Parts: structure tokens; C-alpha cells; sequence
């Protein structure tokens, strides 16, 4: 759910940040990592 | 699991006195999960302090308590007369709730002698083959008092029913009822029945009794 | 409009069951977790159960594991708790509690209910007996006069005692009952002016809903025991 | 609605998992089909 | 827990203002539109105002345009309506209504309130006079006897009439009042058994909160007008 | 704006009779916005039919009404005795609401004679310089009735206060009060006061009166 950028803020992370107030450090790098892979997975097909 | 321990279990105070309670722990626990609760007379309790320093809504500014580590506290600065209730402290665990024992406070006022009135058994219990001699003691301070039963001088302690009262918000005194239950044949073998009140405010226990005059 | 009330309870023999409930109104019930907390009559609190919002993950203390049953239904907007094969140390008060933070389990508890008493014992359900009281005499017959009402020999808890359908409430002292040999005994007193009594007729009203007992007694002003 | 990724989790699938426990098997390969064809469609225009 | 109650109203002189309210509880108030509908006492309904959810778009009929004022505040969860420079044809009943579909204006109306009376007139506030009634005589003095209570000369509407603080309610006929020359006149009757009266004493209880008038009168069983 | 018109304004029925009302329109209007409402005695009205055919919750299956175009209706098949109330029909416009007039139904039962009891003025109004002669007429069917006032044979129609009642749910009869208010000097210039009841159930109007016997 958090990969496809649907409701990761008002429904996943901001209720966690009422209890574990450093939770963003886990989810903000993740949104980087997989999305880098995703656009590279486009460009390969373009090369092919 | 984790267990808590409180001190003191009982402690009293007057308006103008600054009080502080304790909630002792059995293992080192972070600050972000420890909660306070307050229970009045015959009320389901209410949340009081979230997260060991921050107050909740509907709380005046005379309430705080802090610290860290393995010992916590709650301090009332200017104590009112409505703060005579019972407290609780909570800690969350692996997957279990664990509350405390209970922390009761009392309001002090001046001393007084107990007001004593003894009642005879009614006529309908005499038809039922029984008897019940009740000796009321109402509106006295403090709670600690001792009574006796004298049947023609004989100190009887068998058949005594005692029950005290909650601390009143009107005057901060106490009340008590002592019951001497007899049978029908036992109530007619003797003449005098005497309940007394031994208290620290009078070194002579006053005598309120009844006879068998038209009885 | 946040409210939490209860139902159920009463008397269960050792060897029976009981299925409680909890009515919830005002918030959005499908976004919190909910939990039952018990209160012993010896002034000590204890935890019973909890359940998350979706209804798939439960938690239980080890002291009562495998015996209680807790569930949720979202559309009905109410909470259940199912018991079986009870014991004797369950004679206490129950409550229904909502957690503080959304979607959470096990934080704090902000809004409780009010209570429902459950007692498991081996006694028998009886009906009370009401006796009016009146003093013997008085030196100088002062203006302060006291009358009483005795309720002895009933089961189980509770019973209701009022005065002239709840007319007077000042100068009265309601006393907590004492259980002696499977019979509850309650006493009460009221102090009025000696000009009011016997000029105003009062009646001790006793309501015992556990045995449907409604006995009303008035005070006779010290009839002497003589017979020609 | 489930194709263009908007509220497929907190509004469509997750209130189906309260009744049918194995619902994700129908909707997670669907995201792997259509989205794939979609970016392939984009690659077509680039080629041209 | 969907509820809608009101406040305000009373008597306004022609040339005054009045600022009503509407209390809303249970739903989510920031996702509907809300509207005031009036009811004439001649059994005919009429529309007053409406307002969308965000509070920026209002609509008004042409017959009262530029005179009424309607507003919303989201956090307070209540509705207002502000009036100024009233007229005489505003003597009617008001209501507070929620629209049916979400985010909408002008569809249907599913959940109303209950009402609040507003009367604008040029009379003066008075206090009622209560008169008990008793019959003259009766041939064969049958078991069916009737008594009455007359409330004449009060202002404004309403007034409350009960019988022994609302004890008896069967065999009673409450009548709608009639305004004659800036004074309201109300009448009532009750039919009891001739063995009940005069053996049971009844009292007509009249509560007039507009002038704080509490007059209680009992029935004298036909005292003859003679004097030696 | 658009205006509506109803027919009939008044119509009565019995249980076992099938009734149908009308709501006539002034211009051609689609079906998707037209609503019904029902108002009992002293109740704020309730929604009844959404969207000209579909029913709302809490509605038994004996209720329908349909059509299109410029004429609509509501038909009760098996009419109960609790359907004696007033209806309304609504239509939405450019930006205005427009309700109807009002459609009242009544429950029929058997005929009866009116029960008449006249009361004298009390003594306290005589001290105030006034008099008020009230003649009650309770529990009669139907509503239509006419009364008179006779003062020593003279038919007086000045000083008459009439007010009818709502249809009772207990018996479906009606009640009425007629008041003859006088002054103190006018009440002593004559002797007899007579209220009568003219009704279709008795061709002779019965006479319930009072004299000045100890008055």
C-alpha cells in the first residue's frame, strides 16, 4: 500500500507519529528507494 | 509481569497543605507510558495525566508531577477540600495492563464528641421471636472510635454489627451504627442495656441507654 | 455525545455462564480498540481483555486464559463478552473502556462506562424485612429527635431505601450493608425536628428489585407494652 | 477506480477483507496486469 | 444520536429583532446543508432560508430578501439565524432542517427539529385568572359528575394546565384557547365518579411561565348564596 | 415560481376503504424531485416518500403512489385508523422550496347525541364584577353542531366563545365548549339561562339549564 503512494500520510504514518515520534525516518527513505527502482524499470523497457 | 507499589496507602491533609504521593516501580521503564486516574465516591474513574507530565482537559493548573527512571510522583500545590479521593497509577507492559493499589486522602477539621442515640427493637420483631438493639453514632471526628455493650454490667461482645461511613463533604465527620441482635427469650431475662462511646475527645465514655420501663 | 453504558449481570451459581454487553454511542466505533477493566470490592483494579478495531487480534492475561470470550460486530456498534465456568473470586465490578489514540492497542483509557455488578456465590435469594424505629423516652424532650429504619435478611445486593418517595434528603445517613451468614443487613437513620414528628407522617420506603419486594413501614411513636 | 490508483486500499479492498479473507488474490495481480500494459503504451509513443 | 433542538423566541414588538439558534448532534455537521422552514398557524408551510456546507453560498426567497441573516460556524456545531425589523405576519412556528444527500443543496429534508413559537403583536403581557367550577344541582344525583377550570385573561401564548401535578389524565378534555381583545381565554373539563368527589380533593394547577404566574384553585361543592 | 394545488382539502374514510389524494402542478416537472410528508397532531413532520415512488424506512408496504408528467397521487390500500392526519407535497425549483396546502383525513364511526353539562359562574368572578356561563358539549360525532343561548326565551348571540377539539384517537368523537360571558349587573336582571344542542341525531334539541335557585 505504501509503495503505490495511496493514503500513506493521512492513514498510515500520521497515526504512527502519535506513538513513535521518529517513525518518519523509516518511511521517508523507503518512498525513495522503491520509486528509484520503478523509474529504472521503465527506462530498461525503453532501451529494449 | 511488571508490578507497582504505592506509598502511603493512607495520608490526610488540610487546605493550605502541599501533598505528594508516590508510585514505585519494579523495573526501569520509560516515561511515555504511565498514567494517573482519580476516583471519587461511587464514580467510575477518570483519566488524569497523560504521559507522566502533560495534563488533560478539565484540570486546573495546581496539578503536576514529574521525574524519570524508576520513581514517579504527583504533587498538589494548594490542596482543595474536594481532593479527598483515591488515586491510581498505570503502566503498560508486553501485552498486559497493570494498575496500582490505591491512594486515599482525607480532609481534617476540628475535634468533636460523638452524638449517640440508642433505639429499642420494634414490636414486629418481638412477634418474630427476635430482638435487635441498635445504637447509632453520627457526625463525629475522627473515624477511630470504639464502643461497648453492657447488659446489667456484663460486657457482651457477641452479636455486634458494625459499619462505618464515607467521609462527608458537608462537615468532614464520620458516622457509625452498632447493632446488638438478641432473641426473644434473651431480651426478657435482663433489664438494662447500655451502649457507650469511648473516644479521645472525652476521657469519660458517655452513657445512652434504655430500661424496661413499659418494655 | 460520547456515552458508554452496560447490561447483564446479577447472580450466577458457581458452575454457570454470563454474557454481558456494552453500548457505545457518539464517536466512530470502527476506529478504536475496546477493553474490559474490572474493579474488586476490596479497592483494587484488574484487567480482563482487549481487542483491536478489526476484530482479528485479541489479548488475554494468563490468569484467566482460555475461559473468557470477547468479540465485536461493527454494524451493531456494541461490544460483547462471553463467560463460562465461573469461579468465586469474580465477585466484583466491571467496566467498558475505549483506548486513547486511534487504531491503537494498549495505551491509556480516556472514557469509561459506569459499572455493572456481578456476584457468584452459594447463597439463596430471599426478601427483606423492614422494621420502623422510635426512641424510648427523653429527658426534657428536646427539639432534636431521631428515627430509624432497619432492613435485615435479604439477598442479593442491591436494595433501594428512600423516604416518602425521595422527598427528604437532608439530615439522613445511609449506611453500607454488612453480609452476615448469607443475609444482608442494612440500617438507616434520619434526624428531624420534634415539632415535625409526629405532626408529619413519614414512611420508610424499601425497594428490593432482586426479589420484587416493596415493603413500606411508618413509625409508631413509642406505644407502651401494657395490656389490661 | 481500482485501475487509476486512488483509494483502492482504504476504501475498496480492506472493507472486503472483513468478510472474504482471501480477497487480495483478486486485486493484487490486477494491479500487476493493467499498470504493466499502461507503461508499455507510453513506450510506444516514445518509439514513434 | 441524530437530534435537532432549538432556542430563542417569545414576544417581539413590531420594530424589534430576534436571534435564534439550532443545536445539532450526532452526524458529521461539516458535510450537509441546513435550512429553516416555517409553519403558519393557519396550516400552511413556507420556506425561509438555506445555506451550503462551507458557509459561502446562501439563498433567499424574494419576499423576505435583505432582511434575514443566516450563518454557520463549523467548530461550534450549531446554526444561527438573525432577524431585524420584523413585521406582523411572522406569527408562526419555526423549524431547523437537514438536507438529504451529502454536499447538496435543495433536495429533500429528512430530519427536522421540533419547533419554537414566535409571535409579534401589539398587546401587553398579563397574568391569568383561575376560576374553579362546580355544578348547580342534579336530578337523582347520578354517578357521572363533571368539574371544570377556567383560565381567562392572559398573554401571551403558551400556558400550562395540569391536575394534581399531572396525576389524572383520563376523562379530561383540554381545549385550545381563543384570543379575544388581546386576552387569551382557556377552558378545561374533567368527568369523574360521584363517589370520588368530594371524597377526593382535586386542584386545578395552572402554570403561566410568561408572567411567572402559579395559581392553584380547588373546587367548592356548590356553596349556596345565602346570608342570615 | 412554481405553485402547487391539492384536492380534496378535506375527505373522510373508514377502515376497509381505499383512499387516494392528489397534488396538482402548475408546470411540467420531472419525477426525480417531488416529496411527501405526514404530520400528526403536535408533531414536527416526517419524510414519507423519496423520489415519487420509493419508500423510506419505517413504512409498511400498504403505501404507494406513482405517475409522471403533471399529476401525482398517493394511494393507501388498506387504510388504518392511525392515518387520520395531514399530508404535504413538495417540489424543488430554480432556487426555492415550495410545499403544498394540506390534506386532512378523518376516521368515521357511529352517530351519537351530544353530552351537555352547563356550569354557573364561580363566586370569585362575581366579586370581580363579571360572570361567565360555560356550557360544555363533550364526546359527540360528527363535528358539525350548532348551539344557542336563551335568556328568559331571548336568543342572545352576543358574548359567545366557541372552540372545538381535535379528533380523538380513543373513540373518534368531538368535543366543544361554548361560553356566555356577562357582567355582574346583567347576570342579576334575569332568571333563566338556557344552552341547547341542535344536532342531526335528535330532531328535538335537548335543554340543559340552570335557575337562580340559591343563586
Amino acid at each position: 500500500q505504501v509503495m503505490t503512494l495511496e493514503s500513506w500520510s493521512m492513514g498510515i504514518v500520521r497515526p504512527l507519529m502519535e506513538v513513535y515520534p521518529y517513525a518518519w525516518v523509516f518511511f521517508i527513505p523507503f518512498i525513495f528507494v522503491v520509486t528509484f527502482v520503478m523509474i529504472n524499470l521503465v527506462v530498461a523497457i525503453c532501451v529494449d | 509481569e511488571i508490578v507497582l507499589t504505592q506509598s502511603p496507602a493512607l495520608m490526610a491533609a488540610s487546605p493550605g497543605e502541599k501533598v505528594t504521593i508516590t508510585c514505585s516501580v519494579s523495573l526501569s521503564i520509560s516515561s511515555s507510558n504511565l498514567f494517573w486516574y482519580q476516583q471519587k465516591s461511587e464514580t467510575s474513574p477518570k483519566p488524569w495525566i497523560y504521559g507522566t507530565s502533560k495534563l488533560a482537559s478539565g484540570v486546573p493548573v495546581r496539578f503536576s508531577g514529574s521525574g524519570s527512571g524508576t520513581s514517579y510522583s504527583l504533587t498538589i500545590s494548594s490542596m482543595e477540600a474536594e481532593d479527598a479521593a483515591t488515586y491510581y497509577c498505570q503502566q503498560w507492559s508486553s501485552h498486559s495492563f497493570t494498575f496500582g493499589g490505591g491512594t486515599k486522602l482525607e480532609i481534617k477539621r476540628a475535634d468533636a464528641a460523638p452524638t449517640v442515640s440508642i433505639f429499642p427493637p420494634s414490636s414486629e420483631q418481638l412477634t418474630s421471636g427476635g430482638a435487635s438493639v441498635v445504637c447509632f453514632l453520627n457526625n463525629f471526628y475522627p473515624k477511630d472510635i470504639n464502643v461497648k455493650w453492657k447488659i446489667d454490667g456484663s460486657e457482651r461482645q457477641n452479636g455486634v454489627l458494625n459499619s462505618w461511613t464515607d467521609q462527608d463533604s458537608k462537615d468532614s465527620t464520620y458516622s457509625m451504627s452498632s447493632t446488638l441482635t438478641l432473641t426473644k427469650d434473651e431480651y426478657e431475662r435482663h433489664n438494662s442495656y447500655t451502649c457507650e462511646a469511648t473516644h479521645k475527645t472525652s476521657t469519660s465514655p458517655i452513657v445512652k441507654s434504655f430500661n424496661r420501663n413499659e418494655c | 455525545e460520547v456515552q458508554l453504558v452496560e447490561s447483564g449481570g446479577g447472580l450466577v451459581k458457581p458452575g454457570g455462564s454470563l454474557k454481558l454487553s456494552c453500548a457505545a454511542s457518539g464517536f466512530t466505533f470502527s476506529n478504536y480498540a475496546m477493553s474490559w477493566v474490572r474493579q474488586t470490592p476490596e479497592k483494587r483494579l484488574e484487567w480482563v481483555a482487549t481487542i483491536s478495531n478489526g476484530g482479528r487480534y485479541t489479548y488475554y492475561p494468563d490468569s484467566v486464559k482460555g475461559r473468557f470470550t470477547i468479540s465485536r460486530d461493527n454494524a451493531k456498534n456494541s461490544l460483547y463478552l462471553q463467560m463460562s465456568s465461573l469461579r468465586s473470586e469474580d465477585t466484583a465490578m466491571y467496566y467498558c473502556a475505549r483506548h486513547l489514540y486511534r487504531y491503537d492497542v494498549g495505551g491509556a483509557l480516556d472514557y469509561w462506562g459506569q459499572g455493572t455488578s456481578v456476584t457468584v456465590s452459594s447463597a439463596k435469594t430471599t426478601a427483606p424485612s423492614v422494621y420502623p424505629l422510635a426512641p424510648v423516652c427523653g429527658d426534657t424532650t428536646g427539639s432534636s429527635v431521631t428515627l430509624g429504619c432497619l432492613v435485615k435478611g435479604y439477598f442479593p445486593e442491591p436494595v433501594t431505601l428512600t423516604w416518602n418517595s425521595g422527598s427528604l434528603s437532608s439530615g439522613v445517613h445511609t449506611f453500607p450493608a454488612v453480609l452476615q451468614s448469607d443475609l444482608y443487613t442494612l440500617s438507616s437513620s434520619v434526624t428531624v425536628t420534634s415539632s415535625t414528628w409526629p405532626s408529619q407522617s413519614i414512611t420508610c420506603n424499601v425497594a428490593h428489585p432482586a426479589s420484587s419486594t416493596k415493603v413500606d413501614k411508618k413509625i409508631e411513636p413509642r406505644g407502651p407494652t401494657i395490656k389490661p
